[PDB]
């Protein structure tokens, strides 16, 4: 319990425990030796003043030098370490779990914090496990996300929130689900648009589309494959369009848990949907399950017109082509349906801005 | 996205007790460690304490260890800081901090802060 | 005593570019890392980027990676932030910060921010 250079009798907890040589040096002589070694000697002369015993020594010594040295003496130690040993700045690591900063100049990918003594990846900063060895980092975090019970317990609700609502005017991203309400209001730029097709909701007398009969009312214009229209389809007919194109869809979970944002006095509070989750709807609302089916339809660019009857084709022609169709002489309902379906799919494309 | 809101600051007599809170949203609270930091008047920012993502490990600065107690409620995405036997040197703006896994910073988000004054 | 003065803020159209600067004094500029932090409307502080003392290492937040570029001129104790492809979400008060090596504090002082707003 004596200082190995001055002999001063101090408790062990009141001296500098030099990690490299395990001496016991009082704070005064610790300051004295390393300050003169930097201001008048070379950094290679920074051995222990008691005994006299590489870059992992400087990493452990940097911690003790930060505590006892002066701010300007500590800056001179970085300068000579940079200008004399490394030819560059030292790589300073922050431990994400204990917030301790330390120098790490080793070639290994896993670094151990000198404070909390936990191992983490130098690029990930996630806690290290043997499953990360030999695996890419993106593969590792996606492995922990695929094996988290609380993550998987939410089910398809996490899929609807990943499909973010991007405001087409200000490009702000909202990690939300569309649900049943299609009229979206952006708080950043006040733009009003549909969350399914990203088309504009026009105010009174602001719609420029020709042959529109609701110009004096707030409304938007949606393609035939928008959630605005396909929400009116039954869940059965929606998934038959998926089945007709060999697209899988959930009916069982792998109150509705989809997170919504309600208005509260102190901003916005996250609240689950909590609606009735019928059987065969993957444990979600009817509105959110239909949103889940429509996202699969839009991702594969499935055309709902392939299931249109004759009346539905006449409606789509008057809406998107602004021409009332009429059967030709010699046509039967199949020929009249085939003609309208062909001209509709040739002249009117699907959603040119629907998230796919 | 990320939002950290502090609460509980105010004027406290010396030797008094105070409890700060931090309401977190916009990220998975249970997946990151949280920390409290403070800045005394006219001084540099000083780290107070840090709690592990699920709460098994707690770290403290030497001047507040045993006097302050950090805790979190992942069920409610809330960080807490119980401060006992407050001294005049505890007067500072106390900031809630969210830990980060991005290179070059131990924290990527800080809150608005709450002012704590010790008479 | 540490002194940090920001400069370069203003009104920018979406997709535009802006260059912030920060004049530092009161400490050895070459001995510390420097960082930019910002305050979005109704928020606290969000880390933007950090540069090593001589510039060997540059770090960026994910939302600004590839769009922002941090740099420093130790000859004049000036920190820089080149911001390209500015979005409406980049609207914030941008603060100049002096780095620290102590645990729990990547920066110990930040200056009088300069406001950057992106029209929509
Ligand atoms: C339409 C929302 C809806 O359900 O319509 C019902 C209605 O008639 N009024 C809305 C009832 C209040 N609840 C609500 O969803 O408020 C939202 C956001 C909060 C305040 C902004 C304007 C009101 C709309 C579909 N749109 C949305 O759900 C939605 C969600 C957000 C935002 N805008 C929206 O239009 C912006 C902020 C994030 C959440
Ligand atoms: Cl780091
Ligand atoms: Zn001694
Ligand atoms: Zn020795
Ligand atoms: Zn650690
Ligand atoms: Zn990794
Ligand atoms: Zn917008
Ligand atoms: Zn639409
Ligand atoms: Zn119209
Ligand atoms: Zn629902």
């Amino acid at each position: 319990q004596e200082c190995a250079v001055c002999g001063w009798a101090l408790p062990h907890n009141r001296m500098q425990a030099l990690t490299s040589c395990e001496c016991t040096i009082c704070p005064d002589c610790f300051r004295q030796h390393f300050t003169i070694a930097l201001k008048e000697k070379h950094i290679t002369d920074m051995v222990c003043p008691a005994c006299g015993r590489l870059l992992s020594y400087f990493s452990t010594l940097d911690i003790q030098l930060r505590e006892s040295l002066e701010p300007d003496a500590y800056a001179l130690f970085h300068k000579k370490l940079t200008e004399g040993v490394l030819m560059r700045d030292p790589k300073f690591l922050w431990c994400a779990q204990c917030s301790f900063g330390f120098i790490y100049e080793r070639e290994q990918l896993e670094a151990t914090c000198p404070q909390c003594h936990q191992t983490f990846c130098v690029r990930c900063k996630r806690q290290w496990e043997e499953q990360h060895r030999g695996r890419s980092c993106e593969d590792f975090q996606n492995w922990k996300r695929m094996n988290d019970p609380e993550y998987q317990a939410q089910g398809l609700a996490m899929y609807l929130q990943e499909n973010g609502i991007d405001c087409p005017k200000c490009k702000f991203s909202y990690a939300l689900a569309r649900g049943g309400c299609m009229h979206f209001h952006c708080t950043q730029c006040r733009h009003q648009f549909c969350s399914g097709c990203y088309n504009a909701f026009y105010a009174k007398n602001k719609c420029p589309e020709p042959n529109c009969r609701v110009k004096k009312s707030l409304h938007g214009h949606h393609p035939r494959d928008c959630l605005f229209y396909l929400r009116d389809w039954t869940a059965l007919r929606l998934q038959k369009l998926l089945q007709d194109n060999n697209v899988m869809f959930n009916t069982e979970p792998p109150g509705c848990r989809v997170i919504e944002q309600k208005e509260v006095p102190n901003g916005l509070r996250d609240e689950a949907c909590g609606k009735e989750t019928p059987a065969g709807y993957a444990g979600l609302c009817q509105a959110h399950y239909k949103e889940y089916l429509v996202s699969l339809i839009n991702a594969h660019s499935l055309d709902p017109a392939t299931l249109y009857e004759v009346e539905e084709l006449e409606t789509a022609t008057e809406r998107y082509l602004h021409v009332r169709p009429q059967p030709l002489a010699g046509e039967d309902p199949p020929a009249y349906q085939a003609r309208l379906l062909q001209k509709l799919t040739e002249e009117v494309p699907l959603g040119q801005s629907i998230p796919r | 996205e990320v939002q950290l809101l502090e609460s509980g600051g105010g004027l406290v007599q010396p030797g008094g007790s105070l409890r700060l809170s931090c309401a977190a949203s916009g990220f998975t609270f249970r997946g990151y460690s949280m920390a409290w930091v403070r800045q005394a008047p006219g001084k540099g920012l000083e780290w107070v304490s840090t709690i592990s993502p699920i709460g098994t490990y707690t770290y403290y600065a030497d001047s507040v260890k045993g006097r302050f107690t950090i805790s979190r409620d992942n069920s409610k995405n809330t960080l807490y800081l119980q401060m006992n036997s407050l001294r005049a040197e505890d007067t500072a703006v106390y900031y809630c901090a969210k830990g980060s896994y991005s290179r070059g910073t131990p924290f990527d988000y800080w809150g608005q802060g709450t002012l704590v004054t010790v008479s």
